[PDB]
């Protein structure tokens, strides 16, 4: 098609309109006095949100330049939360912030891209400052707060979060589902269990739980579909004579053989049960693999040239108890000794290390809990589903934040990091004049996140960010109680890896837009 | 209990499902195949075809041999033990030496 | 595509006229001189009802921000019919009345997230009192009378 | 250990797969072809057919033959080498001189 | 060419007279092929194998300039002939040939130029009752190839 | 690459690494500074047909040494 | 290879090439330090020399200087 292009200050003007209209939808989110945008679906209802980088995913604009200006910013927001899943806003803010004062200095006939040398070099600065400030956080309190200040000043996902990293350890999964009720609840699931239940409801012991249940039960592993019976006889019989149930856990039990199981174990014959395996695909293998190792047995694959027949008892896996529902076995304490247990454990340990991929790591992690720690749900309540979305989003987004704390520190909320890295490099310079603006216009926006807290509580930005800046380490303006004190006493902090990402990807972007001085696109 | 072929019939037990040692150091795993070695554990009377008279069979109780795995041959199982039963037509060689 | 966004005082508005326009085709048919409301089908003959969810799930309004409205309080009326298939319309008149009163006070310029908090607190408080005020309806008399008033 | 063949069938060895050199100077290389052509290494005493006296093979043990290698042929191993038992009505002739 | 068999009495006359080989025929797949190439690398008979020119008609006919500048003779299943029947008395012959990844290139073929410039009296009223525009360039290039340059 | 210190030093660094017969190829990174990795010698994109073969899963790599080469143009 | 008329039962230790070690990963399989002597590398090497001199294309060319490469310096 032919295109429309536009030059100078003209492009600039109309990417900056761009830009705004989409920062200030993402704008009237930030902070404990945030407030709320409703963004429309041919779907079904709407959804409210005060989540910065789902209002920003919408922004989309007619002017066909605006609209440029507007889908560049929005990559700060949207690599903000691939990074940490928060931040998204601040981020928005500073980059809205960089942009504005960047492109004015343009105007003032300042080099762009020395403007950017500038900015950049600021920024450096700022990270270091930053790694400075921040203070590991790890006690349970901490990590409270930082669940409640992401879940804008709830207390109870604070809470929640804090439990949670409790009991599954560091090493433990925590993921959020939507709940039955009004109020919000944690499952804690202890040890191993996966998503398989009984391969025929016979198999079932106790009907009162509508669930099966054996008692130091020895465990079959078969990375192969069961379809003859003939396969099994010479095990089924060596467990028969040990007097102990038997749990069967191959790539799937079919009508043959199964039919046979589920006939020998009704008449009382020998106490049996059997359920598919784990996953698909590759991972099968290695997880079944997993369950090995937890109960002390060996895999039988004919990949290794093994026959089910020729398996002794010493092959087979044991417990002291299990327990499977519908579509769902679990296996309670497993006889693997520990030093086997731990180095299948340091293994999927340096998986996760060379996973070059994000899917590949999410499994990865799964069955090291399955195996170390535990594995957590949190189910968020609410009355309504336009609550349900909103709600379940900050617990999502807070288990994040807690996850970001844990790994890289805090420092004080409310855009007071920022605001006190900003007096940190009052010194900074660059190699020219133009830079050294370029400096500036950055240690500038840095009061932006500070600024629209403030803002959005309908107070005045320029009274606040002054007495603020009056201060000291850590002191600052809570907005919430609208007094100032010390943040980290009053549990208002910011997990470091966010204040930095939302700084990097915002001086990222910002910085190549402000050299911006041709705009190529379509007709409209 | 054990078994009474009748006459002509030879009944045999199975050897090595590929024993794991074939072209010398090296231990062949299965390779989707069967053995056509086996002991001969007893012996019918003889063949009768041809009315007059009734020839004995050339293998006796206990010799090792080779056969041929076809259809004459069936399975079967005594005292829970994998026996066949097919003709000495179908008994080929006897491994000796 | 590309986007329409409207902020504050305007977006609030254009949302109001869109709980309006369903509010008020929802209580026409309040109470025991509630009146019916017709629904027009593409299919065949229309349809008279009483019935605040059925009048509710039909209106989609023309100005998208108006039928943003819509779509919202849309939701009271039909989460209330899950749960107890009755009680709908009244629902749909309590949210266009906790709505218009909230907005009127975003205006005056309280901080809607207290505005918020105050209204939440207000029902669970309201909900412990109503447990309160329940006496059980466990004869026969007493069945047949809701059964009539419903 | 060696083999001994039951009344009939004949142990005998395989020879080159399309020796590479048919014709005369050009060194044909292998068209999907087998040979025909073995060595006798065990004979069975002899067939037995129609009762009265069991009659001799007219191969002894080290005769070089062509047999019609088809069905009645088997594919077996000693000592781990390729050795194939026909009866001797799949043996077609006998290369001498 | 799919079977060795109808080489044999030929590429064994060859060995004995100690030359080397061109092979132009129609195509030379993997049956054929593959025993050749064997024969070829253990230094047995030096030969090499090629595609003939074009396709369709003009094939066989441009085959046969090839026969006619080495002094060869054709052998096509048409005449009813066998290559097992062809003594070295049939083959073309010439003093160098030269073949890359896609070009064959005979130098100085045996065929007295009685024969050639007889062939090419032939091919001059081709073109002279060649009634088509298409039909007129392909007469032309044998011609060159036969005669002059191209 | 408009005034980089960095980029001409890799150019220059790579160049003199792989030699003058040698390729350099570009491809997005992981972090945020750019990095060099030089391959030594020879090595092509096939991994182990079963993960089994592996003498040191630490790696998830197999190791061998004085190993003898089987080359089939064939499966 | 079959098309040389080959057989793998054909093999002595001697057809098999040999190396001082070997890495392969998932995806990467790495040969270290082989045995052939640098009188036959660099010829090989100087007939891929020309192969890149006569290669009439531009994706007929990558390929060539990178095995050029992966023989002569590195990648
Ligand atoms: N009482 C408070 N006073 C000042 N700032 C607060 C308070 N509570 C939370 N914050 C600040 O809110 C900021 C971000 O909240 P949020 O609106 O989600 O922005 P983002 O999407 O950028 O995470 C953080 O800087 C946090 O410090
Ligand atoms: N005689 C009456 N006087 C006052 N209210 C009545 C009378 N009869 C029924 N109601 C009230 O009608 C209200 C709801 O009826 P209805 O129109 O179905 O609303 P909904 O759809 O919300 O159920 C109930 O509050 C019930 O108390
Ligand atoms: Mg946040
Ligand atoms: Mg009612």
């Amino acid at each position: 098609a032919a295109k429309d292009v536009k030059f100078g200050n003209d492009a600039r003007v109309k990417m900056l309109r761009g830009v705004n209209v989409l920062a200030d939808a993402v704008k009237v989110t930030l902070g404990p006095k945030g407030r709320n945008v409703v963004l429309d679906k041919s779907f079904g209802a709407p959804t409210i949100t005060k989540d910065g980088v789902s209002v920003a995913r919408e922004i989309e604009l007619e002017d066909k330049f605006e609209n440029m200006g507007a889908q560049m910013v929005k990559e700060v927001a949207s690599k903000a939360n691939d990074a940490a899943g928060d931040g998204t806003t601040t981020a928005t803010v500073l980059a809205q912030a960089i942009i504005t004062e960047g492109l004015k200095a343009v105007a003032a006939g300042m080099n762009p891209m020395d403007l950017k040398r500038g900015i950049d070099k600021a920024v450096t600065a700022a990270v270091e400052e930053l790694k400075a400030l921040s203070v590991p956080c790890s006690d349970s309190k901490a990590i409270a707060q930082v669940g409640t200040i992401s879940a804008n000043s709830d207390e109870t996902v604070g809470k929640l979060i804090a439990e949670a990293m409790d009991k599954v350890g560091k090493e433990g999964v925590i993921t959020v589902e939507d709940g039955t009720g009004l109020q919000d609840e944690l499952d804690v699931v202890e040890g191993m269990q996966f998503d398989r239940g009984y391969l025929s409801p016979y198999f079932i012991n106790k009907p009162e739980t509508g669930a099966v249940e054996l008692e130091s039960p020895f465990i079959l592993l078969a990375d192969k579909k069961i379809s003859n019976i003939r396969e099994m006889l010479p095990v089924l019989e060596a467990v028969a004579k040990a007097g102990k149930p038997l749990l069967i856990i191959a790539e799937d039990v079919e009508g043959e053989a199964l039919a046979t199981l589920v006939v020998n174990t009704m008449r009382g014959i020998v106490k049996v049960a059997a359920v598919k395996a784990p996953g698909f695909g590759d991972r099968r293998k290695a997880m079944l693999q997993d369950i090995a190792t937890l109960t002390g047995g060996t895999v039988i694959s004919e990949e290794i040239g093994m026959e089910l027949e020729k398996a002794t008892l010493e092959d087979l896996g044991q417990a002291k108890r299990v327990v499977i529902n519908k579509d769902t076995t679990t296996i309670i304490d497993g006889v693997g000794e520990e030093a086997a247990i731990q180095g299948r454990v340091a293994q999927i340990r340096q998986q996760i290390e060379e996973a070059t991929s994000d899917y590949d790591r999410e499994k990865l992690q799964e069955r090291v809990a399955k195996l170390a720690g535990g594995v957590a749900v949190i189910k968020v309540g609410a009355a309504t589903e336009v609550e349900m979305k909103e709600k379940k989003a900050r617990v999502e987004d807070a288990l994040h934040a807690t996850r970001a704390a844990v790994e890289e520190g805090v420092v004080a909320g409310g855009g007071v990091a920022l605001i006190r890295v900003a007096s940190k490099l009052a010194d900074l310079r660059g190699q020219n004049e133009d830079q050294n603006v370029g400096i500036k216009v950055a240690l500038r926006a840095m009061e932006a996140p500070l600024r629209q807290i403030v803002l959005n509580c309908g107070e005045e930005p320029s009274v606040v960010a002054n007495t603020v800046k009056g201060g000291d380490g850590n002191y600052g303006y809570n907005a919430a109680t609208e007094e100032y004190g010390n943040m980290i006493d009053m549990g208002i902090l910011d997990p470091t890896k966010v204040t930095r990402s939302a700084l990097q990807y915002a001086a990222s972007v910002a910085g190549l837009m402000i050299t911006t001085e041709c705009m190529v696109t379509d007709l409209p | 209990m054990n078994i009474r072929p009748l006459h002509d019939r030879v009944i045999v037990k199975r050897k090595e499902v590929e024993t794991k040692s074939a072209g010398g150091i090296v231990l062949t795993g299965s390779a989707a195949a069967k053995s056509t070695r086996g002991e001969v554990l007893a012996v019918g009377n003889g063949r009768i075809l041809e009315n007059g008279e009734v020839k004995p069979l050339d293998v006796k109780v206990g010799d090792i041999v080779i056969f041929n795995d076809g259809y004459g041959v069936k399975s079967e199982k005594i005292d829970n033990e994998e026996v066949l039963i097919m003709s000495e037509s179908d008994i080929l060689a006897i491994v000796e030496a």
